């Protein structure tokens, strides 16, 4: 399996809003168990009076949402880190190895 | 200069293909566009699918970094086959490439004009540069399994 | 994680014979002799029972 | 549609090349050894050109005593009636116990 | 009905217009998200 | 030219350990039956699950892989249709012709840690039940962790996935016949015969304790190690024991893993080998007449 992370900072003012992006909750974060596709919104971050400036996925990132945390330091800013989980089977391009240096890509 | 209409993938071994033949999977061939002008026969074939997909019959350039000698830029005929996002070719054809299948990638350049398509299967393709002009002899010799089999067949007796 | 239910090569089900393997390993039996009492003759279905880490007893504390 | 295709070669008289779709080595090895048991089959062999596709190719070069088309039903029914004799022998042996 | 559990405090609190993030009967600033009762499906093959 | 006549002899027959001989046939009848019995005969297995709530330690995609490898029983395995052959019912439910339902529900509220078992899966149809010792463990729940899902099992061919194959180890051997040259046995001494007996990996060659003769006992356990022939080859008696495999008279050691019976495995194999060789000659019959 693979577990990734997508961190962002928030510091008129920038908040964690709805920016209205299909499977999203009211606080700008996807619920646990939503299969996130590519080119979608993983963090709902906007401003007042409808000013949407968020972070979107690339065309090589996918997976489902497992957990999302919220934290804040003593400066007065909040933090967010959405974690994505994907289980990957060994395909025809994975590279194995050994205990003696006999590395090799899967052929068939 | 960096150029468009290219692709970069790792390669694996497949002795089921021909000599001047490679294999592009469906996920790459369903996105790479190759332009070709309209003809009188396929007027009902292009309008029901100019910008068409990478079908069979086309040719693309092959390249392994870095370019060692002149014969490391062979243009081979494409052939689509269902594979999980990896390309494959004949392991006896990797002798001009001077690379193994331990993780080496292959650069792929795709032409679009007809003047860059007819010139590929005339001076660049594998059926034309069959003479290794650095040495003056054959270029595509026997591989690893075929050499041992051709030895054992004639020595075992 | 936990012991797999089937063997990775043969296909014989071995997910149930894990509690009775630790129950026979609690005695003075050898690891090479505790598998003969579970009717395993090939070395394909014996390396699963002989070499397997029990990570769930470390993962259940929290 | 058209699972079995008939292709007749021209350069060799009384010669054919049978091919089927969506099969494996379970038929190309059970038809070749049945054709080799016959005395009117001088050439019998299966070949998988591409394992990514699913299509075997069987080539039959027979003599002038019979057609290469009539030497296929005699090799199919020779297994279709042998499997019935194997089933009738196993069903009594499983009923003995 | 979005919930937000505490880090090691264990108090469930709702985060609406949360300029600062801390649970009520606690002092830490770590808030995990609670899994809802959504229905997902994953095949074995 | 015409067909053959194979002869069998069952040695022992119990559940999932059927052992029978197969005489007067070549290797392409004992191999093209093993290749069907190990991958082609269809059973039922859990394909699609639907997890409602999961609060255990393991992930929600690690359990869906483990739940599909449970050896469910299958008595109506050949009489049911596939998911693609059944265009009706739109999936997702007990159609009673192409699918079946399962209901897992458990929650640990006590102090000690209880683990769920394969005997907790309750199905709506009591003819498709997991076999059962202790049972197959899935998760281990602490005080406050629950698990509830809903599984759907369907008939599938074991060529697609390795969960539908009901044969773990089905193999066959050639059952060779060995011969001992009695005219050259008296050349070697007693210690040479002792050193020739102890050179075999398996118990193939014994010794008569009244006359000191090499007597063949249990010749079916040679396993082709080629250690007895090479021992006498580098000695003072070459060509003493000549071992050659027979072209016929094989033996089968099948295993049916508790899903189907061992008697019904080789019956459903030869009942499908009669229909795999059926659509070939009727589709090539119009080109003959
Ligand atoms: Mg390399
Ligand atoms: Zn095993
Ligand atoms: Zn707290
Ligand atoms: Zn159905």
């Amino acid at each position: 399996e693979q577990i990734r992370s997508y961190k962002a900072e928030v510091d008129e003012l920038v908040q964690f809003g709805k920016t209205h992006v299909d499977s999203l909750e009211d606080d700008g974060f996807p619920f646990i168990g939503a299969n996130m596709s590519t080119g979608d919104i993983v963090i709902g971050r906007c401003t007042e009076s409808g000013a949407d400036h968020s972070i979107k996925l690339k065309h090589t990132e996918r997976g489902i949402v497992q957990k999302v945390v919220l934290s804040s330091n003593d400066e007065g800013k909040n933090f967010a880190a959405v974690s994505l989980r994907q289980v990957r089977s060994p395909c025809l391009g994975d590279k194995f190895s050994s205990m003696h240096g006999q590395k090799g890509v899967l052929g068939y | 200069k960096r150029s468009d209409h290219t692709f970069r993938t790792v390669v694996v071994g497949d002795p089921s293909l021909k000599l001047n033949e490679i294999g592009i999977p469906e996920s790459i061939a369903k996105r790479l566009q190759v332009s070709e002008h309209l003809n009188q026969c396929n007027k009902e074939r292009l309008v029901t699918s100019i910008f068409r997909s990478l079908m069979d019959g086309d040719t693309v350039l092959m390249n392994r970094p870095p370019s060692i000698h002149q014969h490391s830029l062979i243009a081979m005929t494409v052939r689509i086959l269902p594979t999980t996002s990896v390309v494959s070719l004949n392991p006896i054809c990797c002798l001009p490439f001077r690379g193994d299948f331990d993780g080496d990638c292959l650069h792929g350049y795709v032409p679009q004009s007809i003047q860059a398509k007819v010139e590929l299967d005339e001076l660049v393709a594998l059926d034309k540069q069959l003479i290794n002009r650095q040495n003056g002899r054959n270029l595509l010799s026997l591989g690893q399994d075929s050499l041992t089999a051709a030895y054992l067949v004639n020595v075992e007796k | 994680m936990i012991i797999p239910v089937r063997c990775f090569t043969c296909g014989k089900v071995i997910g149930n014979k894990w509690d009775q393997y630790l129950d026979l390993l609690q005695l003075d039996y050898t690891e090479g002799d505790a598998l003969d009492a579970l009717q395993l003759v090939r070395y394909c279905c014996r390396r699963m029972l002989m070499t397997h880490v029990d990570l769930i007893e470390k993962l259940l504390n929290y | 549609t058209k699972k079995v295709s008939y292709d007749r070669d021209t350069k060799i008289i009384n010669a054919a090349s049978f091919t089927v779709e969506r099969e494996d080595h379970t038929i190309g090895n059970i038809v070749r050894m049945q054709l080799h048991r016959d005395e009117n089959v001088l050439f019998a062999g299966y070949q998988l050109p591409h394992p990514l596709k699913y299509k075997i190719i069987v080539r039959i070069h027979t003599t002038s005593q019979s057609s290469p088309m009539q030497a296929y039903n005699q090799a199919i029914n020779d297994l279709d009636k042998e499997l019935d004799y194997l089933k009738n022998q196993f069903e009594a042996e499983v009923a003995k116990f | 009905p979005v919930t937000y559990v505490c880090g090691d405090c264990g108090q469930e609190n709702t985060l609406k217009s949360g300029d600062v993030i801390q649970c009520r009967e606690c002092g830490y600033r770590i808030l995990y998200k609670k899994r809802t009762r959504r229905v997902v499906q994953y095949e074995a093959r | 030219t015409y067909q053959r006549f194979p002869k069998i002899k069952i040695r022992e027959l119990k559940d999932d350990y059927a052992k029978f001989e197969l005489r007067e046939t070549d290797v392409s009848m004992a191999n093209a039956l093993r290749r069907v019995m190990i991958s082609e005969v269809p059973t039922v297995a859990i394909d699609l699950v639907e997890i409602e709530v999961n609060s255990s330690v393991l992930n929600d995609e690690f359990i869906a892989h483990r739940l599909g490898l449970i050896p469910l029983t299958s008595e109506r395995a050949m009489s049911m249709r596939f998911s693609r052959d059944c265009d009706a019912c739109d999936g997702d439910g007990q159609c009673e012709f192409c699918s079946v339902e399962f209901r897992l529900s458990s929650k640990c509220v006590t102090d000690q840690t209880l683990d769920v078992t394969s005997r907790d899966l309750y199905s709506a149809d009591p003819t498709v039940t997991p076999v059962d010792h202790k049972g197959i463990i899935i998760v281990k729940l602490r005080r406050g962790q629950e698990l509830k899902l809903r599984a759907i099992a369907r008939k599938g061919i074991g060529k697609d996935h390795a969960k539908w194959s009901p044969a773990a180890t089905v193999t066959f051997m050639y059952e060779p016949d060995i011969i001992i040259n009695e005219d050259m046995m008296d050349t070697l001494s007693d210690e040479e015969k002792i050193d020739l007996i102890e050179s075999s990996p398996t118990k193939v060659f014994g010794m008569d304790p009244v006359t000191r003769q090499v007597v063949v006992v249990d010749p079916e356990a040679y396993t082709y190690d080629e250690e007895v022939i090479k021992k006498a080859e580098a000695m003072g008696k070459p060509g003493l024991i000549e071992i050659s495999p027979k072209d016929d008279s094989f033996i089968f050691t099948v295993e049916s893993t508790g899903a189907v019976k061992a008697s019904q495995l080789v019956l459903n194999a030869i009942d499908l080998l009669k229909q795999k060789l059926d659509a070939v000659r009727l589709s090539d019959d119009t080109v003959e007449a």
